[PDB]
RNA sequence: UUGGCACCUCGAUGUCGGCUCAUCGCAUCCUGGGGCUGUAGUCGGUCCCAAGGGUUGGGCUGUUCGCCCAUUAAAGCGGUACGCGAGCUGGGUUCAGAACGUCGUGAGACAGUUCGGUCCCUAUCCGUCGCGGGCGCAGGAAAUUUGAGAGGAGCUGUCCUUAGUACGAGAGGACCGGGAUGGACGCACCGCUGGUGUACCAGUUGUUCUGCCAAGGGCAUCGCUGGGUAGCUAUGUGCGGACGGGAUAAGUGCUGAAAGCAUCUAAGCAUGAAGCCCCCCUCAAGAUGAGAUUUCCCAUUCCGCAAGGAAGUAAGAUCCCUGAAAGAUGAUCAGGUUGAUAGGUCUGAGGUGGAAGUGUGGCGACACAUGGAGCUGACAGAUACUAAUCGAUCGAGGACUUAACC
């Protein structure tokens, strides 16, 4: 069943994309369309979750910008992504991240690690 | 005017050449053969049935291999029956693949739903409750019965029973892409029943 | 919560239909010979399948 | 899911903590049917650790089976026969380690039984 | 996901501070909104310099909320805070700024002075 | 409704108001059709055909009503024991307790007011929702259906275009007709957002236990806290009430007398509505009017003079047993050794997250490497390892009359 599922889709398995640590910085290059033309905007901030399975893997970033708590949402296989970069790597002994979304201002840093 | 039949599997999530994502059944349609062209000069009305399933031996019965072996293709566990399709088309033996549809037209689906075996009347009529606190003894109940004089309950007031295992269809609905290779149809949409239960998928009236 | 009449003896004793009770799976011991039941053990054998299990 | 037995959360955990311990010392059991089956399932993982034999293969049992007297002028504890002699019998099989041998019916409760061997 | 009797805090200097609901401007009877519609509302708070002050019948428009908005992407947008921006009944705003992040499932209709006037419109 | 009469009920018919499930009428509140208008247009008033669908959410009040706020296309009226108390609530009057005003010397009263006050039951029969066992259906059995007949669903707003067009002096502002997108409820599902996930994993506290450390086990509501796979889920996602035909209702018509004209008449026709019957979908041959096709099994052994009977079988089915996509128990349903039906097993998928042990940094708390490890409840995939053994009963011999051909 399941190996009949993956082998219809592999073919839309896209492997740009840095596979990455569950819980670190990141930022995303996101093409959109805004007026018929189309941008991409730089969506930073750190890695709540990554879950899911298969095709169907949905992560998010979460982003604190004007003080208002951003969570963004992306499945990994879109072609609406256009680059994804890690910019500092971070250690959480949990794995997914809710927490966060309450603590804001410093007792909510993760520490570099060094990678 | 048309239709064929296979086994649902379970949902994926797949890509439609945008950001756009689609639900997405995945039917397993391996290639029905005409078992019996029903006309209407002596059984009073033009249909059709198909067959389904790679049977054992030890799974057939003697009447359903003498029904078969006219047109000696196999004997097939799931039969089925479509009215009002093109009879010029077919005879009696023919294999027929997915080759069929494409990934663009309105396409209808019935099938066999799920089970929710005994289960009564609030999941089963979607009826409301009486108010969980204020002292109120009534909740998860099925309501009045009715008035008084008539002396009876009326046949249409609705009550606890057995809800699903009835068989309901979907209607407009359409076909995401068709991978006839491995005899595959994926359907734009929720299609009742579990996993290894069985769908017919025709051409709706749009 | 009242019966509002007695029951007959027409309405008892139509009741009594679907409470009887039938005659189990009951074969032959291969063994010992006396009757055995279905997939379990003839305990006059001792015995099940080809081994009268101590 | 799987089956509950009578019991709680709590309890069932503590009535399979016998079911195996006794199963592996007096070697044989008079449960129920539905007993049986709950063992069949579980005794199975416990005698895989016996295949794996190794450090924290022991440490995952010694959390499970409890602490009785398996072999008198031995010494030979439930922990340590499992390992012992129970890792040299099945060396071979894979998976497939209980039978199931249906009795009658239980006297005073109409249960239906069952005995369980180690093959 | 907003019912009536929530409160709601408010992205403007328009002179409220924190804002509460009457009914959806949908149908009927309608539960929740999420992004985009329509709200009736009243202030239960308000700056002491107030353009518009303490108990009045507002007409507003939800910008953010702790609701999903489900892109057809798949992307879901998902705010930490529920709120308004006053607007002077029809499809343009009253107030001078907008505080914070605004959502871009406003550009779907025409409020386009609300997204000329967004500061990061995520 | 305010009421008359006292006919049934005082060997008990529990009574107002909300909640629960709605059903029915049409004198219609919206939606459809129209006629006249003091109908320019957009709104309107008013009667007529219409009962298929809908009829909002709140503050006060015990509230019904009504006022009010805010919408909506609309906020309809009326039954049905002023529907529904062997379904629910007890705020309300209508038990004693208490108090105020007034009445009475008084005990005490008051459809004047205030505060507090036990709502019982295990379902025989009819009635519903659902499931099943038997026989019927002139032979037995296996699958699919035609459809008698029933039921459900049958609501609609904004915006775009035609078109700022006819109309109007302007202001304003269209019918008719296309396309798009929503709210309201309705069937379905678990991929996605989350929800529960008490035989999953990780941390951490008190205390006991495995001789001790280490590492664990028990109990503390799953001890609590963060996650949580399958599974059932809704607010999540899909689609749904589509396009139409047939005959009409009000109208609107022709044609055309009676009664040289006129006349939507009596003959003869055509239009005409969210109504009606089909079209869409589900249920359905016990539709005793028991339908129709497809193949299988065939006419066996005994009485008996026959009529008839039993007693082994066919085809197939059952007991039984491993089973869950099914599941109150029956049923359905995947199988029963020429087998992957369950469990284990070895792989993987998802979860959780860096196992103990060892080594090293550190005075130690602790990190660091070994190492995307370790463990894994229902998940899918291979494997005969483990039982579904052997058995066993049930189950056709096919009537008569006539016609038809043979």
């Amino acid at each position: 069943m399941q190996k009949l599922i993956e082998d219809i889709t592999k073919e839309q398995l896209r492997t740009d994309l840095p596979a990455f640590r569950p819980g670190d910085t990141l930022r995303v290059h996101v093409k959109v369309v805004e007026g018929n033309r189309e941008r991409i905007q730089i969506f930073e901030g750190v890695v709540i979750k990554r879950r899911g399975g298969g095709i169907s893997e949905t992560f998010t970033v979460r982003k604190i910008s004007y003080g208002v708590g951003v969570e963004r949402t992306f499945p990994v296989h879109t072609p609406k992504i256009a680059k994804i970069e890690v910019v500092r790597y971070g250690k959480v002994r949990r794995a997914k991240l809710y927490y966060l979304r309450e603590l804001r201002g410093k007792a909510a840093r993760i520490k570099e690690i060094r990678r | 005017t048309k239709g064929i039949l296979g086994r649902k599997i379970g949902m994926t999530q797949v890509f439609a050449e945008n950001g756009d994502l689609i639900p997405v059944t995945v039917i397993e349609a391996a290639p029905n053969v005409v078992l019996q062209k029903k006309t209407a000069e002596n059984d009073g009305y033009e249909a059709i049935q198909l067959g389904f399933d790679d049977k054992r031996e030890k799974l057939s019965n003697k009447p359903e291999k003498g029904h078969v072996a006219k047109a000696e293709t196999a004997p097939k566990r799931f039969v089925k029956e479509l009215r009002g399709v093109e009879m010029d088309a077919y005879e009696v033996g023919q294999e027929v693949k997915v080759e069929i549809f494409s990934a663009g037209e309105i396409v209808d689906v019935t099938g066999v739903s799920k089970g929710k075996g005994f289960q009564g009347a609030i999941k089963r009529h979607g009826q409301s409750r009486g108010p969980m606190s204020h002292g109120s003894r009534y909740h998860r109940r099925p309501g009045s019965m009715g008035p008084v004089d008539p002396n009876r309950v009326f046949k249409g007031k609705l009550l606890p029973g057995r809800m699903g295992g009835e068989q309901i269809t979907v209607q407009n609905l359409e076909i995401v892409k068709v991978d006839a290779e491995r005899n595959l149809l994926l359907i734009k949409g929720n299609v009742p029943g579990a996993k290894k239960s069985l769908i017919t998928v025709k051409s709706a009236v749009k | 919560a009242v019966p509002f009449r007695r029951t007959s003896k027409m309405k008892k004793r139509l009741r009594r239909t679907h409470f009887k009770l039938n005659v189990p799976g009951m074969t032959e011991c291969p063994s010992c010979g006396e009757m055995k039941l279905s997939h379990r053990v003839c305990k006059a054998c001792g015995s099940y399948n080809g081994k009268d299990i101590n | 899911s799987y089956r509950k037995l009578g019991r709680t959360s709590a309890q069932r955990k503590a009535m399979l903590r016998d079911l195996t311990t006794d199963l592996i010392i007096n070697e044989r059991i008079e449960t129920t049917e539905t007993r049986a089956k709950e063992l069949r399932s579980v005794v199975e993982k416990m005698i895989t650790l016996g295949k794996r034999g190794d450090l924290h293969a022991r440490r995952q049992a010694a959390a499970y089976i409890r602490n009785e007297v398996a072999n008198e002028e031995n010494n030979q504890d439930a922990l340590q026969k499992l390992f012992s002699d129970i890792a040299t019998r099945y060396e071979e099989r894979q998976g497939g380690y209980t039978r199931i041998m249906k009795l009658g019916p239980r006297r005073g409760d109409g249960a239906p039984m069952a005995i369980i061997e180690l093959v | 996901m907003i019912q009536q009797e929530t409160r709601l805090k408010v992205a403007d200097n328009s002179g409220a501070r924190e804002v509460l609901t009457i009914k959806v401007l949908g149908g009927s009877g309608r539960k929740t909104a999420n992004i985009g519609d329509v709200i009736v509302c009243t202030v239960k708070q308000a700056t002491p310099g107030g353009v518009v002050k303490k108990g009045e019948v507002v007409k507003a428009v939800i910008v953010r909320t702790k609701s999903g908005a489900r892109r057809s992407d798949g992307s879901y947008i998902s705010f930490d805070e529920n709120a308004c921006v006053i607007i002077r009944d029809d499809k343009s705003p009253r107030g001078t700024r907008i505080f914070g992040p605004v959502a871009r499932e406003l550009r779907e209709n025409n409020f386009m002075k609300i997204v000329s006037l967004a500061p990061e419109v995520i």
